[PDB]
């Protein structure tokens, strides 16, 4: 019953929420990744369980990821949108190395 | 004795605990880390008569025999004085058996609230191995 | 920051055939790579951890290989439920990243 579902905007400071459910965020990480059309997956970063954060380097100046542990609620924060933002945008659950849930995605068009 | 976590782990790794029920070398390390900070003479009596042994703090209550716990049950089926050696071949045995799916280290809190949800590849990473 | 080298693109195969995979990581990867699968219109699933695990409910034919900065799935009497693509992707300290992908279509 682990599950993770995309929130966000639709078109656009950019802002999507992960709203996971069948376990608890304290325990696991969760990684972001986006998907532009018809193309291949690029990592966006992860909030680990602890808290701490990482970040794709070449879009760390733009990205923040946060999360709120009571309310199972994981976000992403995107300024400075550009027409390659356009893409799937997935929160992914990592648990020991390997994202093993994925929600179904959100699409986003900048 | 006082294992580095690179030597440890490389130990871990020889005993086959990467990887072991999918669990990432990195857990065991860190779990030897927060249960006894790597010293394998490491002991802890709690509040039951139960005493913890070892480098990762095997229960004698329910894991192994030391003699003066009650209700001892023995699981690993080994005396608790055969798991304070500098050699880790008896606990990592006995923690393989303790650990018998994907979700037994949490037989160890200090794993459970200590390790899980952290990077605990970062306890071997640029460990030779 | 690491960079994973995926080979081939695409893959025109038929049932019953064998297929081989390749992502190569500009740094050693310390065997922390898995594979997922993704079916089109669909969001990727996990195959493969740790380079030679599979994942639950993942059939046997599937295989992964590997170490330090090479890696390989194969894919044995590939089935219908295998088309569609494939990616890699490195858990060796953080910025991750994946491979470029590989389309296993039928021929």
């Amino acid at each position: 019953q682990v599950q993770l579902q995309e929130s966000g905007p639709g078109l656009v400071s950019l802002s999507i929420t992960c709203t996971v459910s069948g376990f608890s965020l304290t325990g696991y990480g969760v990684n972001w990744v986006r998907q532009p059309p018809g193309k291949g997956l690029e990592w966006l970063g992860m909030i680990w369980g602890d808290g701490n954060t990482d970040y794709n380097s070449a879009l760390k100046s733009r990205l923040s990821i946060s999360k709120d542990n009571s309310k199972s609620q994981v976000f992403l924060k995107m300024n400075s949108l550009h027409t390659d933002d356009t893409a799937r945008y997935y929160c992914a659950r990592e648990r020991d190395y390997r994202l093993d849930y994925w929600g179904q995605g959100t699409t986003l068009t900048v | 004795k006082v294992f580095g976590r690179c030597e440890l782990a490389a130990a871990m790794k020889r005993h086959g605990l990467d990887n072991y029920r999918g669990y990432s070398l990195g857990n065991w390390v860190c779990a030897a880390k927060f249960e006894s900070n790597f010293n394998t003479q490491a002991t802890n009596r709690n509040t039951d008569g139960s005493t913890d042994y070892g480098i990762l703090q095997i229960n004698s209550r329910w894991w192994c025999n030391d003699g003066r716990t009650p209700g001892s049950r023995n699981l690993c089926n080994i005396p608790c004085s055969a798991l304070l050696s500098s050699d880790i071949t008896a606990s990592v045995n006995c923690a393989k058996k303790i650990v018998s799916d994907g979700n037994g280290m949490n037989a160890w809190v200090a794993w459970r609230n200590r390790c899980k949800g952290t990077d605990v590849q970062a306890w071997i990473r640029g460990c030779r191995l | 920051d690491i960079v994973l080298t995926q080979s081939p693109a695409s893959l025109s195969a038929s049932v019953g055939e064998t297929v081989t995979i390749t992502c190569r990581a500009s740094g050693n990867i310390h065997n922390y790579l898995a594979w997922y699968q993704q079916k089109q219109g669909k969001s990727p699933q996990l195959l493969v951890y740790y380079t030679t695990t599979l994942a639950d409910g993942v059939p046997s034919r599937f295989s992964g290989s590997g170490s330090g900065t090479q890696y390989s799935l194969k894919i044995n009497s590939l089935q219908p439920e295998d088309f569609g693509s494939y990616y890699c992707q490195h858990f060796s300290s953080t910025p991750r990243t994946f491979g470029g992908g590989t389309k296993l279509e039928i021929k």
